């Protein structure tokens, strides 16, 4: 693939056919929407697993407690640590997941379609293929639901 | 000739991510799960107001600090860093961290009188004042203790005593004044050696009078070191003194459930609510995060030492 | 792929096929037992890391000392707090990484055995190959611990 | 016509777990690694047999309060969250908490009498009781401490040493009585001006008697405040007084390894061995999360707030 | 695929040729530097992130002051089994992430030039394709760079 | 006949990483996260020396013990785990641990005079000296503080003051003598009944000596406790006493900026530099984590219990 489509603006991941009728974006509504769920579920996760319980913090010590309140900052900037160290990379962790996770659906996207056709359509290695035969918008509309039918054009490409 | 193309969605975003590999990558929808956001002010705690102390020490305000200014209820108490006037006659208070802490969430607080200033009838009630704590520019003292000193050259021994017939918990004060020598004892309290007995069904007190040359405060080289307690409804606090005896006369009505904090802060009220309070203003709490100040009450995101935590929701552009 | 095979018993992934002699499963069981390795050893590690010295617990302060019970409280339900995000979150990522981990590995399969059969097998695109020609056990057998000979069906196909 | 296929394995399996992007999703094998089940006792910890006081506070079993019911170690203490009986004569116990805390895993313990009762021969020794303190409805007063009293209208100054002739570590205790009044003090100990001097090689002690008005407390207004020490071997104690001395007279023998601390439970033993002890009852240490209970003794599972911790092992399903 | 290249010193993935001019290593010098740069950016993250402000830690308590030297020992402990699960998991969980990193990359290089070829190359399954027809140097560096032209050698093979 | 190959590097390294799934897998390049590596000495840290006590306490070493061994400036104080010496006549030391902690990082401190031995004109100023305290082999005491004792027969009333005139906070220390009968009170200090008061703008002090029977130590049975404080430029400080007084002689000037702890450790300087100090040896400071011990100073590494954290940059191997 080559880079995305400002075209496409009602989903995440689909098709965009060129026939003799004419060209046309669609979103694959299905895909979209499982991915659209999964990414959500994931940020409500991060989010909502905090537990978050009253707590009051001060400083409660005086100039002979030194210690104590010295005790007191050793925990409360230690937690500060633990924290900033752990939300700073379960972002960069689940960055470079969800960023793969879009990769992989648009290439099973792209393998689910290339499996239908088989040997008459051409893999131009962009993201495309270009059929030998012909398809009208029935052919176009049957490959993107994924009704496709191989017993048709079967022998045309010779 | 016929072609269908398999792609994904890109727009105007300019947004930009970060990952365990790669820097600065644009993306088409994201997320920023950290709180940087205040609003300046001071408020409400999930209803319950503050107790904002506009420049008293929760000790002057406590004893009725003349140079300082009800309140059925409070969540946390407001002090400024250095209020600007604690105890007007110099001195110490007993277990006052303690005291603050137990005070910095209060469901009920009813200031009553318990041991009137009138009732005095073999002691000078009405002379233990000093410049030290002025009122319109008179020499004035703490308005919720009686600093006893003697009539007709003669000190009796003092015996009284409170029974506690509210149906709540009482906080009551009391003190001691530390004379700067012998003859100041004298001259006050006419006896030279004085102790002050003071006892509840769990308190076992006596104090004596610590004579000592000072460094003058507040034009002042003697003190009052103050000293509190808690009395159990139906019990009684027996004083006993012959000297330098500071009586209390009004103690408080208390009821105490949660704890909280005393917060130092130099903003006011802004009649406004939160779930998050901070020193610098109260915050959102949907957010896991937050990077204001580490001090904040209430049910708060986790403080965290990032300037932006964004989360990759949408896809790469182009 | 459709679903999962009830019939298949005897391991995680595997083969289902149907020939003139009959039909059978098959599970594949070296990339089972490396899988099976693989998760068992996920588990472990996520038990044994786990540091766990001897400590004690218990509220030791009296009335007059509410300030640093209040700080043992503090840093009791800050780890509280840690411990339970952590777990949550260690929980959900990994199971993310299991369910990818056994889809990467049944495609593999797949893709190992899409690669022998090349042309003369018919990509039928729910996980099976359906042969233009005629398979007996010996063909079907030689597939599976990967030892198939292209040089014999090799032009039968046309 | 000729096919085959790849697959995965299936089963019955109803077993659900949970993904930062799913939720629900049925799986074919799994595991829990959150231990929420426990056995309802308190049992041994490792080997070591805890130490239960029954309705007694680690106070009142040490000084041998009647009103209270030998064991040679002990892992953990176990007191109930308010004893029935822990000073019958009402006062205090100095450095309780410390006390406690030191008490919380004894590696060995053993009673031994240090000044017996009868040695006292210018002083009256067993008159010392109270109905605060009853044995069997009689007026008697902890057990391994005396009371002494004037002998013949005379309380000579006591003088009395101790050296730790043993190859262990003694703990020892004493106490002194606040009387209620002067006339009181007199009446008991004939000198109106006491002290209790204490001395050992780190131990610079002098106590003075407070006499102050009280709530009764159990019919008695007057009060005992108790002190410790670790008198270490060849060492000696050194007791001087010439009033309300409350002289030990049994010592304890001490070994102390490892730390621990004082389970406040109401359950009770069940001859039953564990490495985790909570106080709501033993539980497994093989998994790394439990929910059971914050206050853990031993090598405890981490306490999280969750109720479900499942992985999945298996696949999914159909 | 069977294992790695010894003769391959000038990169971490790329190609080796066999044709009539004779043999060759070369490194893929693109994705061989978007994958080191990556790799050195993970482990910079889990470096630079960590916090470290200014501690100083000790036992600063008396003998009657036993009960909050424990406190102390408590949180003291407490953080050292945060970070060494945190730390040993961590290592263990981005590990596994690099060496799939790893296989995606090599195999992705491989899938990029699979397209370019279509059916007049052999997949010979180890990695290689062996051409049908005959392939000159300047047909090689076509295909390494990817710049191929399947409009020419494009019917030879029948 | 022609062919393509797709591969990847393989090498000699024979370095291994672990998996969440598998164990002992070789590796082509690696990255070792664990420092786990010291230089077995004391250093700088960040420029700042250390202040090493040889062989003496904090304590020790302020007061001025004979049996011990100036610096302007430190970053931490290494003691070693037990000093040889510390305070050679026995007692104790007031709030000791709090004013370890307070010199733990000091920016400036300077010893100057502030009271002069020569000034003690109505008590004998120069035989409060002990075996105790040995110089070279002569009775000695503390060099800091004087132990003043009665001149003809007689201890008049002290009444001493001074005033900060530094523009810098002073660290003044006193103390008191515990002596162990009546008879040596009387043949030391005359006046059968002592009290030492010391005050400052802060500081509201009376002191008073405990005769108690104790274990000898350092063959004495009497006890020195010592007192401190910290007088700000412009205030003064007033001693008045009777008897028992160890009088200050020395102070010091101190600056006090950041905070730090005191260090046990055996080792010795090695002219050295470092950001991270270990009571085993100084450290790199670049590696997110180390295992070498928890008792750190300074910008460390985070202290984990593990032997090896290696991450894997490189590929599998053949
Ligand atoms: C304080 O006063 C209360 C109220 O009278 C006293 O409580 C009563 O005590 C008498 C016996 O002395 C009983 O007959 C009543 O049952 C008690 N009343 C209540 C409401 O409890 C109480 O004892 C006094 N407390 C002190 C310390 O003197
Ligand atoms: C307590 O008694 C012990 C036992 O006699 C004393 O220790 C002995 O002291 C003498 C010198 O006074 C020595 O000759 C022995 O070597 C010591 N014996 C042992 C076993 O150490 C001890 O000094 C006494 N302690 C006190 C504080 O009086
Ligand atoms: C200690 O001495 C200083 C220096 O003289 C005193 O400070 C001066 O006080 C007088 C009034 O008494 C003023 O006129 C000056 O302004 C002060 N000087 C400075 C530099 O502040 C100080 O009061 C004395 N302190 C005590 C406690 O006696
Ligand atoms: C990323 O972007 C930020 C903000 O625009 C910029 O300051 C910085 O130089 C960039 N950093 C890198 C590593 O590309
Ligand atoms: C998941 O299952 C649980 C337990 O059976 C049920 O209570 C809940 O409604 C379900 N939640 C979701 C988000 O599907
Ligand atoms: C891995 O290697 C180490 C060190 O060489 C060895 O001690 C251990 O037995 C091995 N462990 C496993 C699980 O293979």
């Amino acid at each position: 693939i080559e880079g995305g489509w400002q075209g496409m603006v009602d989903g995440w991941y689909g098709y965009h056919h060129s026939n003799e009728q004419g060209s046309g974006y669609a979103a694959d509504k299905e895909s979209t929407q499982k991915a659209i769920d999964g990414v959500t579920n994931k940020v409500n996760s991060i989010i909502d697993k905090m537990n978050t319980q009253f707590e009051a913090v001060g400083r409660e010590f005086n100039n002979l407690e030194r210690r104590i309140e010295n005790l007191n900052k050793k925990m409360e900037d230690g937690f500060l640590d633990v924290w900033t160290y752990n939300a700073e990379l379960l972002v960069l962790m689940e960055n470079e997941r969800t960023l793969d996770f879009h990769d992989s659906n648009v290439k099973n996207l792209y393998d689910k379609v290339r499996l239908q056709l088989r040997d008459n359509a051409k893999e131009l290695g962009n993201g495309c293929f270009e059929f030998y035969h012909k398809c009208d918008n029935e052919c176009m509309e049957s490959v993107k639901n994924g009704t496709y039918d191989y017993p048709q054009y079967s022998e045309e490409a010779r | 000739e016929d072609q269908i193309c398999i792609g994904y969605h890109a727009n105007n975003s300019t947004e930009q991510v970060d990952t365990i590999m790669e820097k600065n990558v644009t993306v088409t929808h994201a997320q920023d799960i950290l709180e940087k956001t205040h609003n300046g002010k001071l408020c409400d705690l999930d209803g319950v107001k503050p107790l904002i102390l506009r420049d008293c020490s929760v000790a002057g305000w406590l004893l009725g600090n003349p140079m300082c200014d009800n309140v059925p209820e409070w969540s946390y108490i407001v002090e400024k860093a250095s209020p600007a006037n604690d105890l007007c006659y110099p001195g110490d208070f007993n277990d006052y961290e303690e005291l603050k802490h137990l005070l910095s969430r209060i469901n009920h607080f009813e200031k009553i009188q318990i041991i009137p200033k009138s009732s005095w009838s073999n002691h000078e009630a009405s002379s233990g004042v000093s410049s030290a704590c002025p009122y319109l520019g008179k020499s004035s003292f703490f308005r919720n203790v009686v600093w006893l000193i003697k009539k007709n050259s003669a000190y009796p021994t003092i015996k009284r005593s409170y029974n506690n017939t509210n149906q709540e918990d009482l906080l009551v004060l009391w003190g001691i004044h530390h004379p700067n020598d012998a003859a100041e004892q004298t001259k006050l309290y006419q006896n030279p050696t004085t102790y002050i007995s003071v006892g509840t069904s769990t308190l076992n007190q006596r104090l004596v009078p610590k004579i000592a040359t000072r460094s003058k405060v507040n034009g002042q080289s003697g003190r009052m070191e103050f000293f509190w307690t808690i009395l159990k409804p139906n019990d009684a606090i027996n004083f006993e003194s012959n000297g330098n005896f500071i009586a209390p006369e009004y103690a408080y009505k208390i009821v105490k459930k949660g704890d909280s904090a005393i917060m130092k802060s130099e903003l006011e009220y802004g009649n406004c609510n939160t779930k998050c309070q901070t020193p610098m203003g109260a915050i959102n709490s949907s957010m896991p995060f937050h990077n204001i100040h580490p001090l904040t009450i209430g049910e708060c995101p986790k403080y965290v030492k990032s300037n932006r935590l964004v989360l990759a929701t949408g896809l790469r552009n182009t």
